[PDB]
């Protein structure tokens, strides 16, 4: 509000907690038209005969410094609990069963929700096995037992499961050809605290 | 037996637990409990009827070749039913018994627990499907057929004196060349008067469902106190030999306790707080001793009332001259049993069996078991399945049938307790409110002879009587009900019918059907008895349930059918 929104910028998760509906990309337009909104002042004085060299404009360096470091690093927490949130439910699930929406990425967030999974990606084969066994984790958590059947759930939307089946219905009773590797991804993102 | 085919069971499975009952949980979570030990992962299900059975399926066509239900079977030549069925082993365990042969027979994908003292229908195969009268399965004297077919040599085969088997009496003609016909029918009805005794006049029920169950978990040494408990309530359910029968009563006393005193495995050391193993007292059948006070709990059970009449003023009156008898106070009377002083409260039943000899009532006492947690309270024998039967609250959210389902399952551990009190106040609530209708049919004189039986209807939608659950307990509450004072001691005996509104459903008028007084072997002629008038005239008849002794109609096309069906 003079530097204070992002507490209303992350109220976009107000609701996503676990209970989520989805997500969009909130609070960044009118916000960043500050950026090139001030430069201007800010180097307006810039190299300046205007007032050649003395004490006056000694705040208004530090006004654009204090600018500037609230914008970026407002920023900073904006992007990175986003990579921490989505970082968790991608450590109850690969990117077998991808972001709820797919449409909440603000642009450049291609590159860090790639950079991420690929940077996991990396750092996973180096784990795992020296040539990398990309090593499950966090979920399936069945000690040696069967294999293909299906199993009784707790309304699931989303609908990402597209492993091996023709159509396994990810949601209660998504009971259909169920083999191993079809039911891989989901243990608690909202599923089967009860077969 | 199962100790040789259980080594059957590692691989997938599908574990299916028939529609609504309390045999069903009981005899399934146990399972779930064996299953999840021997590292198989697997399948519960919930069943909302046949079609709901068979869709199941459809939505589980794979091979699982484990396939498994309980309790239901007797519905056709199931491999009719499930075609696709190859080789895939199924297993029935259904005390609904009076069940088709051609799921007995076909020794490939059923599992014929036949153990009973009635070898009654050996042939009932041997002429039906063997034999046959103006059959195609055959040939013809022309070359165009010359390949022998599935030749039965019987009735199944031609009739024009081509049956290499069959091989009795005579072969060209007895007094003519197809007299095989004649003999044929001969035996064919002159016997389908044990086949119509068969699935056609009469229904019941067996034995447990689980209690077998118990046995075969027994031999593999697990003496899970539970277990012993779940199974009781299992049959504490249809114990209720006036709904449908136990019998073994008197000859369980020596089994369960047999079971479970001889193998003692603390003898002196039991005094300690969580799961005491489980005891055994003679107690009643009246409702809810424990938790409420005499003077409600006295008068919402039909046997207790019944017998005394207090619907009426006057039935309180000699109620109280017993409890003067008796000498309770009357608060007292009003306050819970737990909530009484001590004395008088131990000393209750201590008196009351034995001066109630006396005055009108004989029947309410029986042999059964209770048992703690710990140090919050004792609860009851019963009280968990007059709980359950509470917890089919048909709300029209569409999840909560279902969802009443998982709950129930997930009630009786020794955990969620918090909803079993909840059971508790529903299930009293609508306990007295039976009795609530009972007052105004009566004397409003509702009682609808209607010729050869009792016959009730009503007009709108109670929450209670919705399901039919309550229906055959409003039922079986009014026929003592009336058939005590309105009648002479002759026309005492003769069955009863009941409407059943669904304002819900768009109209269909739902009915049960239910039984003449005091006979407890001889059960139900409503197997099939409804059927008639099906076949008469015929009209949008519902058979749905692997419950015989229901239908499903219109809104209003029951009375003609009715007038029918008075025959």
């Amino acid at each position: 509000m003079f530097g204070e929104k992002a507490f209303d910028l992350l109220k976009e998760l107000e609701r996503s907690s676990q209970t989520i509906p989805a997500f969009d990309d909130d609070g960044v337009r009118q916000v960043l038209e500050e950026i090139k909104a001030i430069f201007e002042e800010n180097v307006a004085q810039a190299s300046s005969y205007n007032a050649s060299g003395d004490r006056s404009l000694w705040p208004l360096l530090n006004f654009r410094h204090a600018a500037l470091q609230r914008n970026k690093r407002c920023l900073l927490a904006y992007l990175y609990e986003r990579c921490r949130r989505i970082k968790a439910l991608r450590w109850e699930f690969g990117p077998i069963i991808p972001g709820d929406i797919k449409q909440a990425l603000c642009e450049p967030e291609v590159t860090f929700f790639n950079n991420y999974s690929k940077s996991l990606a990396a750092y996973m084969c180096s784990a795992g096995y020296n040539q990398g066994l990309p090593i499950d984790l966090t979920n399936n958590l069945r000690p040696p037992k069967s294999l293909y059947i299906e199993v009784r759930c707790m309304e699931d939307y989303g609908k990402f499961e597209l492993d091996d089946g023709e159509v396994i219905h990810l949601k209660k009773n998504s009971q259909h050809y169920l083999p191993r590797a079809q039911v891989e991804s989901l243990v608690r993102q909202g599923i089967l605290h009860h077969i | 037996l199962r100790n040789d085919f259980y080594r059957q069971l590692v691989g997938k499975r599908i574990l299916i637990v028939v529609n609504y009952d309390i045999d069903a949980i009981c005899a399934s979570r146990i399972l779930q409990a064996l299953f999840k030990y021997d590292h198989m992962l697997y399948t519960v299900v919930p069943i909302m009827g046949v079609t709901g059975l068979k869709r199941a399926y459809g939505e589980h066509q794979g091979d699982v070749k484990y396939v498994v239900l309980v309790n239901c079977g007797g519905c056709v030549d199931i491999v009719e039913l499930l075609q696709p069925s190859d080789d895939v082993t199924f297993f029935i365990c259904d005390s609904h018994r009076p069940l088709d042969v051609c799921n007995i027979y076909s020794d490939r994908q059923v599992c014929i627990l036949g153990d009973a003292s009635l070898e009654e229908n050996i042939p009932a195969f041997e002429t039906i499907f063997y034999d046959s009268e103006g059959e195609d399965e055959d040939e013809d004297e022309s070359s165009d057929t010359e390949q022998q077919h599935d030749d039965s040599g019987a009735g199944e085969s031609d009739q024009e004196d081509q049956a290499p088997r069959s091989r009795k009496l005579s072969r060209l003609e007895r007094h003519e060349q197809r007299i095989l016909k004649q003999r044929a029918r001969r035996q064919w009805e002159s016997e389908r008067d044990r086949i119509m005794f068969e699935y056609t006049q009469f229904s019941y029920y067996g034995r447990s469902a689980a209690l077998m169950v118990f046995e075969l978990a027994w031999k593999l040494s697990k003496d899970n106190m539970d277990l012993l408990w779940w199974a009781i309530v299992g049959i504490t359910e249809q114990l209720l030999l006036g709904k449908i029968e136990s019998g073994a009563y008197t000859l369980e006393l020596e089994q369960i306790q047999s079971h479970v005193s001889r193998l003692t495995n603390k003898t002196n050391d039991q005094n300690t707080m969580s799961a005491s193993k489980i005891t055994f007292e003679n107690d009643l059948h009246l409702v809810l001793y424990r938790h409420w006070p005499v003077t409600e709990s006295m008068r919402y059970s039909r046997y207790s009332s019944c017998q005394l009449k207090l619907w009426t003023l006057r039935g309180e009156k000699r109620l109280h001259e017993l409890l003067l008898e008796m000498g309770l106070p009357l608060v007292h009377a009003r306050q819970t049993y737990g909530a009484m002083d001590l004395v008088l409260r131990k000393e209750f039943f201590s008196m009351v069996e034995r001066l109630a000899e006396k005055y009108d009532i004989a029947d309410i006492v029986y042999g059964t078991f209770t048992l703690s947690y710990g140090y919050r309270s004792r609860y009851a024998a019963a009280d968990y399945v007059y709980a359950l039967l509470a917890i089919m609250e048909s709300v029209k959210k569409h999840k909560t049938p279902e969802d009443c389902f998982l709950e129930a399952s997930d009630a009786l551990s020794r955990q969620h307790k918090q909803l079993l009190s909840a059971g508790i106040d529903q299930a009293k609530l609508l306990h007295a409110a039976v009795f609530r209708q009972v007052q105004s049919s009566l004397e409003a004189r509702q009682v609808h002879s209607a010729g050869s039986f009792f016959y009730y209807v009503l007009q709108e939608e109670h929450a209670f009587f919705s399901y039919p659950y309550a229906l055959g307990l409003l039922a079986r509450f009014l026929l003592r009900g009336h058939v005590a004072t309105s009648r002479a001691r002759q026309a005492s005996d003769l069955p009863l019918i009941a409407s059943c509104p669904l304002n819900a459903s768009e109209g269909m008028c739902l009915l049960v059907g239910i039984v003449p007084v005091r006979e407890d072997s001889p059960r139900n002629f409503f197997g099939k008895a409804f059927e008639q008038a099906a076949q008469k005239s015929g009209v949008a008849l519902l058979q749905d349930f692997f419950e015989p002794a229901v239908v499903q109609l219109r809104q209003s096309d029951l009375t003609r059918f009715l007038d029918s069906l008075t025959v």
